[PDB]
RNA sequence: GGGCGAGGCUCCUUCUGAGUUCCCUGGAACGGGACGCCACAGAGGGUGAGAGCCCCGUAUAGUUGGAAGCCAAGCCUGUGUAAAGCUCCUUCGACGAGUCGAGUAGUUUGGGAAUGCUGCUCAAAAUGGGAGGUAAAUUUCUUCUAAAGCUAAAUACCGGCCAGAGACCGAUAGCGCACAAGUAGAGUGAUCGAAAGAUGAAAAGCACUUUGAAAAGAGGGUUAAAUAGCACGUGAAAUUGUUGAAAGGGAAGCGCUUGUGACCAGACUUGCGCCCGGCGGAUCAUCCGGUGUUCUCACCGGUGCACUCCGCCGGGCUCAGGCCAG
RNA sequence: GGGACCGAGGACCGCGCUCUGCAAGGAUGCUGGCGUAAUGGUCACCAGCGACCCGUCUUGAAACACGGACCAAGGAGUCAAGGUUUUGCGCGAGUGUUUGGGUGUAAAACCCGCACGCGUAAGGUGAGAGCUUCGGCGCAUCAUCGACC
RNA sequence: AAACUUUCAACAACGGAUCUCUUGGUUCUGGCAUCGAUGAAGAACGCAGCGAAAUGCGAUAAGUAAUGUGAAUUGCAGAAUUCCGUGAAUCAUCGAAUCUUUGAACG
C-alpha cells in the first residue's frame, strides 16, 4: 500500500486521470436544493389519465 | 484523506492504520477496460498457417 | 466521489454474475433482491439501501444494508430473524422498509417475499391421482 | 509496390523476444567469463561530423595514442586493462584531446588492477 | 440523437443529468449544453486559453466560462488573468496555468449547481475551421 | 507446475511414450503399492512388481482376491494373480490381467537386488525427513 | 619460461509428499455424500467413468556413480651474459605492373565525373598515385594509399541431431501419406499417383445340441450391452422390403375453409375470508433487562400460566374459480 | 319496431344530464349443461373455390436458349502493404514504450536512456447561439472595410 | 375387394453422414554442428522354430562383445532362474567386432 503511492508517481508521462464529472451520485444532484429550486411545476404524472 | 485497516495473521486488526493511496479513486471506465484488454489478450497468441 | 449506485448500475446494467437470461425474461439471483428482477429498483448490490429475505428453519431471515460500513462486508449486514407469527414479521418488515425512509418503495415487495417464505413452509397437500382419456384409458 | 515476387521475401519477426533472452544470456556468459571484469570496453568521447549533429557528442571507437600519452598508460598496456584503443584518429583540437584525457584519469581513479600472476 | 454515440459511464451521467435539467426548465442554456454532449468529438473542437482571454477582455469578466469542449493550453499567452471555467475535460498545463492565476476549475456537474439556469455564463465554442 | 525446460506437458506426447515405453521402462510403469505392515517394515512406498510377489487385489470385479503373481505380462500392463482365471466357452481356464496399480503387495519376493532396491528408497526417504524435521 | 595438479563448472545417472477410511449408484468409482492428509509438487499421462494423496512422473534442495572438454588453489622446477616494453638521437627508413590509365564493344546500376564488371588496341609514375571540396583567380585545399594475405561476434536458415509450444486441422480436414504410402496401380520413358483409422474394461472372438453338402441357420452361452459377432462405437438421407392406414375415370404436388377418422397438449380436482363448536399448545397486549439498528424501530430473556395468541379437526356462509351456451 | 358484428381499457379524477341517481372518459347482471377429448390442436383424406417450374441470360418486354435424375459432406469478397472518410478512446502543441535496453511468476505483463516519424514554434461594421443587473454583453460562422507577411 | 402407383408411421435393409476420440499433420520458438575411397546416399539378395510386408541385421545375419538394470519373452511350441545371481529380457545404454553383390565404385 505504501509503494502504490510511489509507483503512480514515478510513471512518466502519466499523472492520474481528472474524471468528466465531480459527483456521480445523480439522486443528490437532482434532489439538492439548489436545482429543486429553480425547476418549474410539473407538467403531469408518470401516468396519465387518457380522455377519450 | 480516507484510511484502511490493516489485519494480523489471525484476522483481527492489528492497530496498524494506513492512508488510501489516491489511485482507488480513479475514475472506472468499462469501456477503456474493454478496448484495452482485447488488444492486451491477442498479444500472447502464436501464429497458425497452412 | 467517482462510484456511486448509479455508477455501478450502469458498469452491471448489461452483464452480471447474479444475470440470468432467457427468451421470456431476466431474473437475478441477487440475495439482496427482492423480486428476482432486474433492475435499478430492486438490483441489492447496486444501491446504498436494500432489503433481501431469505427463509430460516421457521420463519424469515431479513437483511439489510449498512450504509456506514459500505467498505466492510463482514459488518455490512443488518440481519433479523422472525421467527414468530407472520402478522409479527409482516409489521416490523414494513416498518423496517417504511418508518424511517429506508427503501419504502420496497415496502409491498418485501411484505410479499416474506409472505411466499412463509406460505412455502407450509405443508403441502397430496396430489390427485392423473386421469388417462381417450385412447390411453382405453389400453 | 509488388510488383515483384514479394511472398517469397518476407520476414516475419516473431522471434524477437526470443532473441531478447538469447542477447540478455550471452551478456551473462561474458560476465561470466570475466567475471570481475566489466563486458564492454570503455571507449572516448567525440563530436558527430555533419553540421546538422555537432551540438551533441557521442561515444567513438577507440583512444587516440596522443590522448593515451598524456593519460599516462601505455599502448600495449590499455587494450589489455579494458580500454579501446583507435589509431586512425586524429586529435586536430585541445578540445578534443583534453575531454578524453580526463576520461582516461577517471577511469585510472575506479580502476582496481590486480598483480599479474 | 437519444443516445450518445460515446461508451463513457460518467458522459452518460452528465447527458441524464441535462436531459433532466432541459425538460424541467426554461433556460436555452440547458438544451445546448444537452445536445453538444451528444455531438461527436470533431463537432466539439478545442477551446485554448487564448481564446477564452480573449472573449472576457471587454465586460465579460467575474463570469463563467463554459465549453461543451476540451480546454487546451497556450504558449502564445503569456499572462493568464483570473477566470471561472467550466468544461469537459481540461489539459494538464491548462488546469495548472489557470489555478496558478488564482481561477477555478469545474465539471459540468458541478456547472448544474452552481448555475441550473447558466447564469452569468459566457458561452463558447472551438474553431470549426 | 512444470518448471524446468525439459519436461512436457504435452497429452500427445506422453500418451506416445507411455504406450511405446521399452520394457525396461515399463517394468517402473508396472509398480504396486506397498502393504501396510511392509511400508512401516522397510519405510518403501511403492515398489516394481515381479513374478514372485504375493499380492491383494484391491481394485476390480475381484473384491479382496489373495493370491500369488505368476506373469508380468509387460506387451499389455497386466499381471497375472493365481487362481483369479475366469473360464472360455470350452471351459479352458484363462487368466484376468489385473493392473498393478489395483493390487497390493502382502508378501515381497527377496533377493539381493531388491534388498538394493528397498535400501536405496529408504535412504532417499530418511534423508528428506531428516532434512525436513531439521 | 616448462611439468604435475587437489578441486571446480557443464552433461548424463540413483533416491527423496500425501486416503485406496465409511456409505450410495454402478460390470468396473476415477462420480455423489462424510471425515482427513500433502503441497517450493493442484504440469501431464495411465489405471474398468472427472484421481493432488492407486502408479509413472511433477517442485526444491541435496545425494550415488560416470563422461569429455575448460578453468584452477597449490607443488616441483627454471638460466641461457636468453628474450621483451619503452626513452633519446651529429645514423638510416626498402611499401605490391600487361597493374592503373586512355580508346572502344557488350552487359549492369538510381548513378557517362563511365555505377561496376569483362574482352580487344595502346600502355604509365615517383616531393608519386586515387577520391573529393572549391567562381573565388589557380586549378592552392581536404582525405586516403590499389593492383599480396588471415581473422571470432552481432546476421541467414523450408536441410541435420534433438527439445518445447499453439485462441491451428480433426480422417472429403490436416502434408499425397494418422494405416506394410511415394505403397498398390498407370506409362517405353521422363514422370504420374490413390483408396484406406474406431468391437469390447477384458477375446471373455460363442463350448455344447440340432438342420444343412457347405456357406450358414436355430437353440444354448460370454458380456453391462451381440439394439457391440471382427461385413464389428454411434449409424442420418437418397434408394429398398415387410407390416399398419389411406387415396387413385388422361398427372401429381401447393393456398383458403369446413367435415370425417386416428392421435394428442392444456384446463379442472379447489383456495380465501367470516360465524359457531371440540381441541392441542404460550413467540397475546403490556412492562423490565441486554443487544442490534434506519435513533425509533426490532430481536432475545423474564413477567404475562388464558373472553388474548398460534395450528388442527367438525359444521354453516360469502367471495373467487375451467368449457360451451341462453 | 326487427336483426347482425364487436365489449378495446381496468381504483378515483373529466365533460355533463332527466340528479336518493344516470344510457355521462370502452359489459355488466341472471341462468343452464358439462367438467371431459366436450371445446381446442396436429396429421391423412374427401369436398367447394383459388393456383404456370425453378434459376440464369437477353430484351422495352415476352418467347427462344442454357443448368436441373436423387441424397450426404465440401464449396466462393479473405489476408498483407499504402492512401482515404466517418464513429469510439487517450493525450493534447504535442504525440508515438514494444529497433533496442532493464525486470519477469519468462513469447505474457511492467519500466524507459538517446535519437527518430508527423505536427506546432492580432481591428471596424451587420447578422448570429447563449447570457442580462433589461441599460446592454455577444461563441462559432458568413458578408464587407480592413491590418500584416 | 385384390393387385399396381403414391403418402406417412414402425421394424429391417443399402450407404457411411453426425457426435465423440486421435502414438498424425501444420505453424512458431529454443539448444547444438555430426555424411563419404577407414568406401557414403541409393539399389539388390540373403537371415527368424513356425513370416508375406513393414522393421532389424549381414553367412558371427529379427543378431555378437562390453556396461547398466534386475527376472522375463509371449500368438503357439520348446528351453530358462535355482532367486541369495557376472544374471532373463523383441530391455536400455554403447567406447569393441562381424559387415554378401553393386553403387563416387576402383584388376
Amino acid at each position: 500500500i505504501k509503494q502504490l503511492d510511489a509507483v503512480y508517481e514515478s510513471k512518466k508521462g502519466f499523472f492520474l486521470p481528472a474524471n468528466i464529472v465531480s459527483q456521480a451520485d445523480l439522486s443528490r444532484l437532482i434532489n439538492s436544493t439548489e436545482i429543486q429550486s429553480v425547476l418549474r411545476a410539473p407538467k403531469g404524472e408518470a401516468r396519465t389519465k387518457r380522455a377519450c | 484523506r480516507p484510511t484502511v485497516t490493516v489485519f494480523g495473521a489471525d484476522g483481527k486488526p492489528t492497530g496498524a492504520t494506513e492512508v488510501l493511496p489516491k489511485v482507488f479513486s480513479a475514475p472506472i471506465r468499462p469501456d477503456i477496460v474493454k478496448h484495452v484488454h482485447t488488444g492486451m489478450a491477442k498479444n500472447k497468441r502464436q501464429p497458425y498457417a497452412v | 466521489s467517482n462510484v456511486s449506485a448509479d455508477l455501478i448500475w450502469e458498469v452491471s446494467r448489461n452483464y452480471n454474475s447474479f444475470l440470468v437470461k432467457q427468451r421470456t425474461g431476466t431474473f437475478s439471483r441477487d440475495a439482496l433482491n427482492l423480486t428476482n428482477q432486474h433492475s435499478r429498483k430492486h438490483a441489492g448490490f447496486v444501491n446504498d439501501k436494500a432489503l433481501g429475505i431469505v427463509p430460516a428453519e421457521k420463519g424469515v431471515k431479513v437483511i439489510a444494508k449498512k450504509v456506514k460500513a459500505a467498505n466492510k462486508p463482514a459488518s455490512s449486514l443488518y440481519t433479523v430473524t422472525y421467527k414468530s407469527t407472520a402478522r409479527k414479521a409482516y409489521k416490523a418488515i414494513a416498518s423496517q422498509a417504511a418508518k424511517h425512509g429506508y427503501r419504502a418503495d420496497l415496502r409491498q415487495a418485501a411484505v410479499a417475499r416474506a409472505s411466499a417464505i412463509l406460505r412455502s413452509q407450509r405443508p403441502v397437500k397430496p396430489e390427485p391421482p392423473k386421469k388417462l382419456r381417450g385412447a390411453a384409458a382405453r389400453r | 509496390h509488388f510488383r515483384k515476387h514479394w511472398q517469397r521475401r518476407v520476414r516475419c519477426h516473431f522471434d524477437q523476444p526470443g532473441k531478447k533472452v538469447t542477447r540478455r544470456l550471452a551478456r551473462r556468459a561474458k560476465a561470466a567469463a570475466l567475471a570481475p571484469r566489466p563486458v564492454d570496453k570503455l571507449r572516448p568521447i567525440v563530436r558527430c561530423p555533419t553540421v546538422k549533429y555537432n551540438r551533441r557528442t557521442r561515444l567513438g571507437r577507440g583512444f587516440t595514442l596522443e590522448e593515451l600519452k598524456a593519460a599516462g598508460i601505455p599502448r600495449l598496456l590499455a587494450p589489455t586493462i579494458g580500454i579501446a584503443v583507435d589509431h586512425r584518429r586524429k586529435n586536430l583540437s585541445e578540445e578534443s584531446l583534453a575531454a578524453n584525457v580526463q576520461r582516461l584519469k577517471d577511469y585510472k581513479a575506479r580502476l582496481i588492477l590486480f598483480p599479474r600472476k | 440523437r437519444k443516445a450518445p454515440k460515446s461508451d463513457n459511464v460518467y458522459l452518460k451521467l452528465l447527458v441524464k443529468l441535462y436531459r433532466f435539467l432541459a425538460r424541467r426548465t426554461e433556460a436555452p442554456f440547458n438544451k445546448v449544453v444537452l445536445r453538444r454532449l451528444f455531438m461527436s468529438r470533431i463537432n466539439r473542437p478545442p477551446v485554448s486559453l487564448s481564446r477564452i482571454a480573449r472573449n472576457l477582455k471587454n465586460g465579460n469578466e467575474k463570469k463563467t466560462v463554459v465549453v461543451v469542449a476540451t480546454v487546451t493550453d497556450d504558449n502564445r499567452l503569456l499572462q493568464v488573468p483570473k477566470m471561472e471555467v467550466a468544461a469537459l475535460r481540461f489539459t494538464a498545463k491548462a488546469r495548472a496555468r489557470i489555478e496558478a492565476a488564482g481561477g477555478r476549475t469545474l465539471t459540468l456537474d458541478q456547472l448544474a449547481l452552481e448555475k441550473p439556469t447558466g447564469a452569468n455564463t459566457l458561452l463558447l465554442r472551438g474553431p470549426k475551421n | 507446475m512444470k518448471v524446468r525446460p525439459t519436461v512436457s506437458s504435452s497429452r500427445r506426447k506422453a500418451r506416445k511414450a507411455h504406450f511405446s515405453a521399452p520394457s525396461s521402462v515399463r517394468r517402473v510403469i508396472m509398480s504396486a503399492p506397498l502393504s501396510k505392515e511392509l511400508r512401516e517394515k522397510y519405510n518403501v512406498r511403492s515398489i516394481p512388481i515381479r513374478k514372485g510377489d504375493e499380492v491383494q487385489i484391491v481394485r476390480g470385479a475381484h473384491k479382496d482376491k489373495e493370491g500369488k503373481v505368476t506373469s508380468v505380462y509387460r506387451l499389455k500392463y497386466v499381471i497375472h494373480v493365481e487362481r483369479v482365471t475366469r473360464e472360455k466357452a470350452t471351459g479352458q481356464t484363462v487368466p484376468i490381467g489385473i493392473h498393478p496399480s489395483n493390487v497390493v503387495i502382502t508378501k515381497l519376493h527377496l533377493d539381493k537386488d531388491r534388498e538394493n532396491i528397498l535400501a536405496r528408497i529408504k535412504a532417499g526417504r530418511e534423508q528428506v525427513a531428516k532434512a525436513k524435521g531439521k
